[PDB]
RNA sequence: ACGGACACAU
RNA sequence: AGUAGUAACAAGAGCAAUGUGUCCGUCUCUGCU
């Protein structure tokens, strides 16, 4: 009952050196004299096992074994015996101890091992029920990356986690601290029922529950989904140049397919704007398409995902828009008015160099979801009006830091303090939109006095917020109210209908441009389950470090059959669909000025003879998948966007995107071999060249017979018969003449 | 045909073989006797990089001290310490004013870890020299010394358990003028061996109190202890380690979290990074690399080491990174965090275990020790110790030697970080406005530096101005383990990047084996070995197939439990005969019991009890997985909790004994430190799970637990009044004994 | 310091720098550069715990005796199947020892052998036999207390090792090694179903590589390895005083399944009281063999050769009588030595796992496995070998044999040389790699790079052989560029 | 939280 | 003698740092087909 404690307690005190040591060691010394060992250090366990185990006993065990085990087997081994003390609580016990109880001791009914360890369990019944498709060999793109070996709690962070894990399992030892969600409170209260009369110790039941509760994270290299379903499979998902199509045993998670709906939304929007047919593609790829082995069009008609490019996928279909977007989680729902974007390169409030994305127009905002309302009138970089309701009065004053960093003015971007890295630890681009969200929710008090007062005109049915906390009825902070009942729902919550044309342009049957394909937001995401665009107008495993290699693994085997192409009738073979997603990856503004250089630099090869360049041929030639202009201007590198970071491809030499290597007779695509060209070097490595510059000739390296060096750019005012010395690029210098 | 396995070189790039160059299938090299010579010769190339520097005698320990700080500018490339407090001070200063707010941040997240850190942090290290014995212990045993020694001497404050009230005692206790420490002596006596008739020397260790003095004192704790580092791979010859002791650590524990803090931040710095995180920090830096150029551009980087880094860095240069970095900030904090570089300025190394020494005529051998080698006459070594002795012989001190330059091996590793990548951070285009730039990365004193100029010969320049800007700081780049080449590949601290970071499967090789815990824990290890392989480092699924066959294999040999149909014959093939025979489904038996390998490649992230798990008979189950185990520990709740793992849980026997020495006099106190964590895990059950805070002693807290909890029982019901009583009684009476 | 403005003070130090201090960058062309200097001296002699190429087995095919798989009585059913045993006679001295003492050593073994009775035989400590394992050697450890009166206490000596010259044998050992034999040495155990496709490819890829991979003469040696060490650290620590005598087993299958145990010889283990990891244990080993040492006299400097039997050897024609001989020294081995050749069977996934990668390289590019072609399609498509007509290529399974033998003789010739100068060239092999890439590489100090390579190539013959072939590389690539 | 193993740098 | 290699073992006290990362766990005998 506690009383055989006090009394062991009694009989320690009486002894002088236990006395001392209990009244002169503190808590925190306690944790000090527990790991005292005064002993030789053991050393070596695995060669100290490889020469224990042909000892008789290797094993030390507790005294009780006397009276479980016997001491003498069936066949007559000893199965244990008496150490060289006298009065010892263990004996030494051979391993026949243990197979004789493991084939002779006594039958348990009450086993604890599916229980403690039923992570493990549900590991093994996501693999047993699982389905295995084939395996297809190609040049795997992994990327290291941080992603989750235990997905945890959803509710909890792992901190929270292991709190409510204290309050569980040893609840009037947890000190000062408190929960401090009504999610750890139920999560609390759940857990206790469940582990009442629990004869498990009380250290296992914590760590069964830190199995269950914590998100554990590692950074690994994944090639495709990255949800925790799909990375305990890892190593038999993926390999160097191999990927086992794999889907785990169960019922996928709704966050997971959330996400990856909205990544395939978007790939299939990109990838339809440079067909000739944008309606067409997007409906023929929007039926193949499949989603941890689960059809697309299936998908997209049960699910409430609110995003701009799933809507472009529905209103093609037929599905209902609910047009809206997310920031926070909230539902940001549009009114009026038409923006588009373009990034461009802003300064922040720590003094960082930072290149946001901010929407340049006007946008009429109804922005309300389960716990207020707004109505946000906006443009660009400018908060004008935000008539802001609300449910609770607590709940209004956070969702004012949530419009506030929606709005993206000259005044919360220099009014940050702290430390906000829009890095992470491995140089890992985080998004920036959500770190300052994350940043302001409690640290507001630079977001309430910076932002300053604007005057109004006392009209009823509205309240004020001020920078202290003060509701007041004079003066409030610029472009933010209160409201009382504000707007009314089943208007923002009905599903409308609409109508697509054959440019993916949604409008509803008033004729409100609602989305357009400009609009679509140009990132690459990681999904958390794989996507299967089975189609003639995809590769394989998307992403754009996929695309620039299977684009130039496609044109090197059917070298044979586009050289063909190339030497006549060039204009079929710039038109193919299989140059047609690597467009994806050049910026918008960017690819009519790259194919009227490259079908410029291409006609220059064909009428001077000799100057046939097969490397460069195919280096240049997904760059003029495009109807071209007539812009005569030099470029020196192609920037390609991969992971938001611009890639320059060099028009002469090697680059970290395009490298030839002469020693293995292969071209490099970004650390991938993606095979031999023809292996025609003898032919090759001419003189004069003609597909590096627009209207001049490369003749040999440099020489100052005619006088003083140029740039790239300063060939403008040129004439006929006229050679000279020009800065090509990465360091060095060619003669070059200017042609008839 | 003679066989040349280098040939492969010819048709296979270097990088993607590079496994076939790692020879880590044999032993590493290994150290046979003392550290003394490396020691020495560690303190002599010190003193003689730094030998034009200025000579004094400390006023507080007496020793010979060198101040190359401020010294002649060297005028060749050896290595040199000559680093100018000026140019550390610029680059601190760049390092801040590329980074705002970065050292504020850093400084006030130690701020915060200094005031929560307990005394017991400093448990977590590794064998420590303990000042008390002149000897190297454990980390909490040595800690337990010296908080013992203290507490003895009236320095009280570490009582409050936080670090830096230990801090404050180590300061102080240099003012006490007779320091009154306990050491260990031993008793010999010549016995008879029973077993072989041979005279043989009973030792038995004893402690007895000693008086040191106050300079003595402060020798031992400046104190580092020396030896040589065990199976170090790629070198020929070997090189010592040194431990410092307890009143050193504290202080280099928050110099380095400090240094932790700024290297977090920093874009350039190798740490804390490691695995995939730093591969991809790598590569980021890259990619940004080659980002941060025009295409006019040459490239190229340094593979680069250090000569002899750790003894040409200088403490007094810490001393002003220390001050600058910190400040603006309080002064107790900066003065804090200045004393582990002052403590280093004034350090000596214990030289050893001396030498062995040989006698021809007696046919005897001894070994003399470290602090009788100064009485030794010079004709009694061997020419290369006569001339380490004789050019030793001005800084020796009480066995140890002065060593005033220096850092030590590893001892600031992050500090070090730091001076590198201001050296890494000077060259900003920005900042230089030069034809040349410079990035990279920089881990311990390996770097990774790219290059980017117009010209090879801006390469030249900027090249040249990073090596002099180096050695003005101290750092000198091995000019024979550094090469350069342009952008594509390098190797990083046995990474190799060629134009992406190929697998080297080799380093991993000491891992895949029997690990020698117990049964499980091995079968465990082995396949989360296999599979991490299989993501991290390339290692194929047929390998990893031959991979899982053949550990077990080493697995059967090892715990002798080859299949129960086998042919062999071991200690206990006849019980797992009679198990295999009486048992209806053979393939739900662990290999530990006879059973077939489950294993392949699907499920190697499955444990062997949960694959099983299905197929084993109720029988087994239950006998296998019975909650009375006798073979775990059993925690009481007389009556003990359930178990849940299995009966090959068990724990191998010890033996911590010393040849011919007796110690119980000395293993007596962890016995009796043990009973008191004992009786105090009763009456506090999360001890073992949480650590337990307090500054109240242990039989406090155990009398008010037990009080609180007998009185919590009698509102509940849960005990009688007579019981309530008795408890309390007994607590009445143990703190009758407690106030004696 | 707190008040410390720069005031461009590093551009002032670099003004009155030297201009002596500088990273002069030397461009690195392999076609000009010179081969590696090997030292000079005596030729270098085989220092293997075991015999390689010229080892010996008495087998017995089908052992059905009584105790079988018991060494002792394996070892005396090997015994009995050769009966053409004559007086040993030293056709060979170990010139620095005591021959007859070997001699002695040998009949005291057979004698105790002839008469045996347990499992576990330990020889009397005779004179012989105690001065062929040391005993006795070391002085007496004293405390330096009552060790201050002796007035000759002079410091062990710390010599460096002597150089030696590469010789021939060492080349013809490795050739050896990467031959395939007539037996499976590696004896894999069973794996779980295959339910994967990823399984079943990886099965049928195991499969080749086991059929290459098992008969090899490199296995045989890894399998005769790991018994060696198993059965001396079972016996240095349990047998601590005995002499032990411990046979050399192995066991194998032949090419119609039926299993066969082989002899090489016997070890006689000293006193094995090891504290420290490099502690040695000294042993006699005594190996069979066909092979006169008096042919290649300096590759034998530590062996005293007995001359012990004739056999019948039936050669492709006829039968001739060959002699039979013992080769007998001492040798010596500590704890980390055997624990690290208990597990020489991981070399075996070094090879592989280089192997598969050239099979999954290819793989990416030509999208579909390359397994079958690579092992079916015999073509010869990896330089493996210099003949006197040139570079030989061979198939993927002779890189398999041969990159197995690689580590495997990293694992039985394991020095710090070896350590030394793996990562000191794999320098060079990777700036002529980056020359080869056309990525101009450049050096700083090259000369010192060559005298740090050069002063890890002393005296092991293995060390030896593989600066020959850097050398052997080098004169290829350069010729490759001609 | 603590411990063990392995790798790398010093 | 031998192992070995800058100093040792050849019995008679067994000397394991710092930093980072990854992985696992929670107290009289020798036989690898
Ligand atoms: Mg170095
Ligand atoms: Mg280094």
């Amino acid at each position: 009952s506690g009383m055989e404690r006090i009394k062991e307690l009694m009989e320690m005190v009486k002894n002088s050196r236990m006395r001392e040591i209990l009244t002169t060691t503190s808590v925190d010394h306690m944790a000090v004299i527990k790991k005292y060992t005064s002993g030789r250090q053991e050393k070596n366990p695995a060669l100290r096992m490889k020469w224990m185990m042909a000892m008789k006993y290797p094993i030390s065990a507790s005294s009780r074994i006397r009276e479980m085990i016997p001491e003498k087997d069936e066949d007559g081994n000893t199965l244990w015996t008496n150490t060289k003390d006298a009065g010892s609580n263990r004996v030494l016990v051979s391993p026949n101890a243990v197979t004789w109880w493991n084939r002779a001791g006594p039958v348990s009914d009450v086993v604890h091992y599916p229980r403690v360890y039923k992570m493990y369990f549900d590991r093994l019944e996501r693999l047993t029920h699982g389905t295995f498709g084939p395996v297809k060999f190609y040049n795997q793109v992994k990327v290291r990356k941080r992603v989750d070996i235990n997905p945890g709690h959803k509710d909890l962070t792992s901190r929270e986690a292991q709190e409510v894990i204290m309050e569980v399992v040893f609840p009037n030892e947890v000190g000062a601290r408190t929960l401090s969600s009504d999610a750890q409170l139920t999560i609390t209260k759940e857990k206790k029922e469940e582990l009442k009369n629990c004869k498990i110790s009380p250290i296992m039941v914590a760590y069964m529950l830190e199995r269950e509760l914590v998100r554990r994270t590692r950074f690994l290299p994944i090639a495709g989904a990255t949800s925790s379903t799909y990375v305990e499979v890892l190593h038999l998902t993926q390999g160097t140049c191999w990927e086992q199509q794999y889907t785990p045993g169960g019922e996928a998670e709704n966050d997971d397919l959330d996400q990856t709906l909205i990544i395939a939304s978007r790939n299939i929007v990109r990838r339809s704007i440079v067909a000739i047919d944008p309606l067409a593609s997007l409906l023929s790829m929007c039926h193949t398409t499949s989603i941890s082995s689960e059809p697309l069009v299936e998908i997209l008609r049960s699910n409430p995902t609110d995003e701009q490019a799933v809507n472009i996928c529905k209103a093609a279909l037929g599905i209902r828009i609910n047009n809206s977007f997310s920031f926070g989680g909230y539902n940001f729902k549009r009114v009026k008015g038409s923006s588009q974007r373009t990034e461009k390169a802003v300064l922040t409030g720590n003094l960082q160099t930072l290149t946001m994305t901010i929407f340049e127009g006007y946008e009429e905002f109804n922005v309300s979801g389960k716990r207020a309302s707004a109505v946000l009138k906006k443009g660009a970089q400018r908060l004008i009006q935000a008539i802001i309701g609300g449910r609770t009065l607590e709940d209004i004053l956070n969702l004012m830091i949530t419009l506030m960093v929606f709005s993206q003015e000259e005044k919360m971007l220099k009014a940050v303090r702290g430390d906000l890295n829009f890095v992470n630890r491995a140089n890992q681009r985080l998004n920036p939109m959500y770190q300052l969200l994350r940043h302001f929710q409690k640290d507001s008090s630079t977001l309430l006095k910076n932002w300053g007062t604007e005057e109004i005109d006392p009209i009823m049915g509205i309240a004020g917020i001020m920078p202290d906390g003060t509701i007041n009825k004079t003066q409030t902070l610029m472009g933010v109210r209160l409201s009382q009942g504000g707007v009314d729902e089943y208007s923002f919550n009905e599903r409308i209908r609409v109508n697509i044309d054959k440019y993916l342009r949604v409008r509803n049957e008033k004729g409100e441009l609602l989305i357009s394909p400009e609009e679509v937001s140009e990132a690459q995401g990681q999904e958390k389950l794989p996507i299967n665009y089975n189609s003639s107008l995809m590769w394989e495993v998307n992403g754009p470090e996929s695309i620039l290699t299977n684009t130039y693994h496609w044109i090197i085997k059917n070298w044979e059959l586009l050289k063909t192409q190339w030497m006549t009738d060039p204009t079929v073979l710039y038109n193919r669909i299989e140059f047609e997603p690597f467009q994806t990856l050049i910026p918008k503004g960017n690819r009519a000025i790259y194919s009227g250089f490259t079908r410029t630099l291409f006609q220059q090869m064909r009428d001077v003879e000799g100057t046939f360049d097969s490397i460069q041929i195919i280096k240049l030639l997904p760059f003029s998948a495009h109807p071209p202009s007539l812009g005569r201007t030099q470029f020196s590198s192609f920037t390609l966007n991969i992971r938001g970071a611009p890639l320059r491809l060099l028009i002469r030499g090697n680059s970290q995107v395009f490298n030839y290597n002469q020693m293995e007779n292969v071209i490099i695509v970004l650390g991938k071999s993606v095979g031999s060209p023809e292996r025609s070097i003898l032919t090759e490595s001419s003189s004069i060249e003609s597909a590096v510059l627009r209207g001049f000739l490369i003749l040999g390296k440099a020489n100052s017979k005619y006088g003083p060096v140029l740039t790239i750019g300063e060939l403008d005012k040129l004439g006929r018969g006229e050679k000279a010395n020009v800065l090509i690029g990465q360091g060095d210098t060619v003669l070059v003449m200017k042609r008839k | 045909m003679d066989v040349n396995p280098m040939l492969i070189f010819l048709k296979v790039p270097v990088q993607n073989a590079i496994s076939t160059t790692f020879p880590y299938t044999g032993d590493p090299p290994y150290s046979h006797g003392t550290g003394t010579g490396y020691t020495m010769d560690t303190v002599i190339r010190t003193h003689d990089y730094s030998s034009r520097g200025i000579w004094k005698t400390n006023s507080e320990t007496g020793a010979q001290q060198l101040n190359p700080i401020d010294g002649p500018l060297p005028e060749d490339n050896e290595p040199s310490g000559y680093a100018q407090t000026d140019c550390v001070l610029e680059l601190i200063e760049g390092l801040d004013r590329s980074h705002p707010g970065l050292f504020e941040t850093a400084c006030q997240e130690t701020i915060d870890a200094i005031q929560q850190t307990r005394v017991d942090k400093l448990t977590q290290g590794r064998q420590t020299y303990d000042w008390t014995l002149n000897r190297n212990q454990p980390a909490a045993t040595a800690l337990a010394n010296t908080i013992e020694v203290f507490r003895k001497n009236g320095y009280k404050l570490n009582e409050s358990g936080r670090l830096i009230d230990f801090l404050k005692d180590v300061l102080l206790s240099f003012e006490n003028d007779s320091m009154e420490v306990t050491t260990h002596f031993q008793k010999k006596k010549r016995i008879r061996d029973n077993h072989s008739k041979k005279m043989i020397t009973q030792r038995t260790i004893g402690k007895k109190r000693v008086k040191l003095t106050k300079k003595n004192y402060l020798i031992r704790a400046l104190t580092l202890n020396t030896m040589t580092k065990d199976a170090e791979r790629g070198k020929l010859k070997r090189r010592a380690i040194a431990t410092p002791g307890m009143q050193i650590r504290g202080f280099v524990y928050f110099v380095e979290l400090l240094a932790r803090n700024i290297c977090e931040r920093l874009e350039q710095s190798g740490l804390p990074v490691g695995g995939n995180e730093k591969k991809a920090k790598l590569a980021n830096v890259i990619k940004k690399m080659m980002a941060k150029s025009t295409d006019e551009e040459l490239s190229y980087t340094i593979t680069g080491d250090n000569t002899k880094w750790n003894e040409n860095q200088n403490p007094r240069i810490f001393l002003a990174m220390v001050l600058r970095i910190t400040a603006g900030q309080p002064e107790w904090f900066r003065d804090l965090l200045a004393v582990a570089p002052i403590m280093f300025s004034n350090k000596v190394a214990r030289l050893g275990r001396g030498y062995m020494f040989e006698s021809k005529s007696m046919h005897l051998r001894t070994q003399i020790s470290a602090e009788n080698l100064s009485d030794i006459n010079l004709r009694y070594f061997n020419e290369d110790t006569k001339k380490k002795i004789e050019k030793i012989r001005h800084l020796m001190v009480e066995g140890t030697a002065s060593l005033s330059p220096g850092m030590m091996m590893g001892m600031f590793n992050m500090l070090s970080t730091v001076l590198g990548v201001s050296v890494l951070n000077l060259g900003q285009r920005e900042i230089l406005k030069r034809t040349y730039w410079w990035d990279g990365l920089q881990s311990s004193d390996d770097f990774a530096l790219i290059i980017n100029g117009h010209f090879k010969e801006d390469i030249q320049q900027g090249v040249n101005h990073f090596y002099r800007t180096c050695k003005l700081v101290g750092i000198n780049m091995s000019q024979k383990k550094s090469y350069i080449n342009k952008t594509g590949t390098f190797e990083f601290t046995s990474f190799f990047y060629r134009y992406g970071f190929v697998a080297n499967f080799s380093m991993e090789l000491p891992s895949f084996g029997v690990a020698g815990n117990n049964e499980s824990a091995d079968m465990s290890i082995g396949t989360t070995v296999i599979k991490t392989n299989m993501i991290n480092n390339d290692l194929g699924p047929a390998t990893a197939q031959m991979a899982i066959q053949l550990f077990i294999k080493d697995y059967r040999y090892t715990y002798r439990c080859h299949r129960g149909d086998t042919n062999l014959e071991t200690r206990r093939t006849k019980s797992i005969k009679r198990l295999w025979t009486e048992t209806i489904s053979k393939a739900g038996l662990l290999v530990a019991d006879g059973g077939p390998n489950p294993y392949n490649l699907r499920n190697l992230h499955i444990p062997e009890v949960c694959l099983k798990w299905s197929l084993m008979d109720p029988d087994y189950r239950g006998r296998l997985c019975n909650p009375n185990n006798p073979f775990v520990h059993h925690m009481e709740v007389s009556l003990e909790y359930d178990a849940v793992a299995t009966t090959h849980s068990w724990t191998p026997k010890r033996n911590r004994s010393i040849l011919n020495t007796n110690q119980r006099g000395i293993l007596e106190d962890e016995r009796i430190y043990q009973k008191c964590c004992q009786v105090f895990e009763k009456f506090f059950p999360s001890s073992t799970y949480r650590r337990p805070i307090g500054m109240a002693s242990m039989l406090d807290a155990m009398l008010s637990r037990a009080r609180i909890d007998a009185r919590i029982d009698l509102e509940s019901g849960r005990i009688s009044s007579q019981d309530f009583s008795e408890i309390t009684n007994t607590c009445k009476a143990i703190e009758a004994l407690k106030r004696q | 310091v707190s008040s410390f403005k720069a005031n461009g003070n590093i551009e002032a130090k670099l003004g009155a720098m030297s201009e002596k201090v500088n990273a002069q960058i030397e461009s690195f062309d392999p076609r000009t550069i010179r081969e590696l200097e090997l030292p000079e001296g005596k030729f270098c002699t085989q220092r293997s715990k075991f015999l390689l190429m010229d080892a010996m087995k008495l087998s017995v095919l089908n052992p059905a005796h009584e105790g079988e798989g018991i060494p002792m009585k394996d070892a005396k059913a090997c015994l009995d199947t050769f009966w053409g045993w004559k007086k040993a006679t030293i056709i060979k001295k170990h010139e620095k020892g005591v021959n007859t003492n070997y001699l002695m050593i040998w009949e005291q073994l057979l004698e105790s052998i002839k008469e045996m009775e347990g499992k576990f035989l330990n020889l009397k400590k005779t004179n012989h036999l105690k001065w062929g394992l040391g005993e006795g050697q070391a002085p007496e450890k004293m405390d330096f207390e009552d060790c201050k009166e002796v007035p000759d206490l002079f410091q062990y000596k710390s010599e460096p090792p002597e150089k030696r010259k590469l010789a021939s044998w060492i080349q013809s050992e490795f050739n050896k090694a990467s031959e395939l034999t007539n037996s499976n040495w590696i004896e894999f155990d069973e794996l779980g179903n295959d339910v994967a496709p990823i399984e079943h490819i990886a099965s049928r890829r195991r499969n080749f590589f086991t059929a290459e991979v098992s008969q090899c003469r490199a296995s045989e040696y890894i399998m005769k390895a790991v018994y060696i060490n198993t059965a001396l650290l079972n016996s240095s620590c349990t047998a601590m005083e005995e002499y032990q005598v411990i046979p050399i087993i192995t066991k194998c299958r032949d090419t119609s399944g039926q299993r066969r145990t082989n002899l090489y010889g016997f070890i006689i283990k000293g006193r094995s009281h090891l504290r420290n990891d490099t502690d040695v244990v000294n042993f006699i080993s005594l190996e069979f063999s066909l092979t006169d040492p008096r042919n290649e006299i300096h590759k034998w400097e530590k062996y005293c050769v007995l001359e012990i039997g004739d056999m019948e050897i039936r050669t492709s024609i006829s039968t001739i009588m060959k002699p039979v001989y013992l080769y007998v020294r001492t040798n010596g081995t500590s704890k980390i030595k055997m624990k690290w050749g208990m597990e020489m069977r991981r070399c075996l996934l070094q090879s592989l796992q280089q192997v598969e990668s050239m099979i999954e390289a290819e793989s990416a590019v030509k999208e579909k496995d390359m397994t079958e072609p690579f092992f079916r399609n015999r073509e010869n498509d990896w330089p493996i070998g210099e003949s006197p007509q040139g570079i030989e290529k061979g198939t993927i399974g002779k890189v398999c044999r041969v990159l197995l033998a690689k580590s495997v003789f990293n694992s039985i010739y394991a020095s710090a040389q070896l350590e030394g100068f793996s990562a000191e060239s794999r320098k060079l092999l990777l700036l002529i790699q980056a020359f080869r890439d056309n990525l101009d590489p450049g050096t700083f100090d090259l000369k010192g790079l060559y005298e740090a390579i050069e002063e890890c190539i002393i005296n092991d013959p293995w060390v030896l052989l593989n600066a020959s072939w850097f050398n052997s590389f080098l004169k290829a690539v350069q010729l490759s560029m001609g």
